[PDB]
């Protein structure tokens, strides 16, 4: 139902950019919203946080480098990564949570980055 | 929500009185089978999983999310955490207590 979608991974040189996004149906409004990543040989590790008023939140690795948002509606989730080193090399994943009582988490299909050299 | 999104790797997830979700059928058919309601079968009983998939907390409890994202629900009274909603316990019960009244 809400079927989220994500976008923007792969291959990228160190040092460089990408902008991964996510996006829900638009009758979603979203209470909470993250991203996070698998990494080789590490179970899956929070990256950041953002809620629905827009306060972030981050690992402590990526926060210098990083910037989560989120749109005007509460459906979509963005994650602007800068400066791109080896480590982060990681499928990531974007999560968002609608809540009426019951917490209602859903989960994008995973999006591959890697960096190379 | 508050400047702080988390205490110790854990997000705590507050719930507004104007907020809104409306779960889809899928769903509550989910919730159905997983509190032991044939949904195909046993219709007579699919109320109690309307009422039960959005079961409000009590003050005491939140939904909370571990550093790995995976839901769970925090008890700040005593310190005690659950992956189920504290009530679902109560609502398999029930839906045994149901059925056996419709025979």
């Amino acid at each position: 139902q809400v079927q989220l979608q994500e976008s923007g991974g792969g291959l990228v040189q160190a040092g460089g950019s990408l902008n991964l996004s996510c996006v829900a149906s638009g009758s979603s409004h979203f209470n909470s919203m993250g991203w996070y990543r698998q990494a080789p040989g590490k179970q899956r590790d929070l990256v950041a946080d953002i809620s629905n008023d827009g306060v972030t939140n981050y690992a402590d690795s990526v926060k210098d480098r990083f910037t989560i948002s989120t749109n005007n509606a509460k459906n979509a989730v963005y994650l602007q990564m800068n400066n791109l080193k080896p480590e982060d090399t990681a499928v990531y994943y974007c999560n968002a949570v609608a809540v009426a009582g019951r917490a209602f988490s859903y989960w994008g299909q995973g999006t591959q980055v890697t960096v190379s050299s | 929500a508050g400047r702080p999104l988390r205490i110790g790797d854990q997000l705590v997830l507050e719930e507004d009185y104007d907020e809104t979700y409306i779960p889809s059928e899928q769903e509550i058919l989910e919730f159905a089978r997983e509190i032991g309601i044939d949904p195909i079968k046993e219709p007579e009983l699919m109320w109690l999983a309307r009422e039960g998939i959005v079961a409000p907390l009590p003050g005491e409890w939140k939904p909370c999310q571990d550093i790995t994202g995976d839901i769970y629900y925090f008890n700040f009274a005593n310190g005690q955490s659950m992956w189920d909603h504290p009530c679902d316990e109560h609502y398999r019960s029930l839906v045994i207590q149901e059925r056996a009244k419709l025979s």
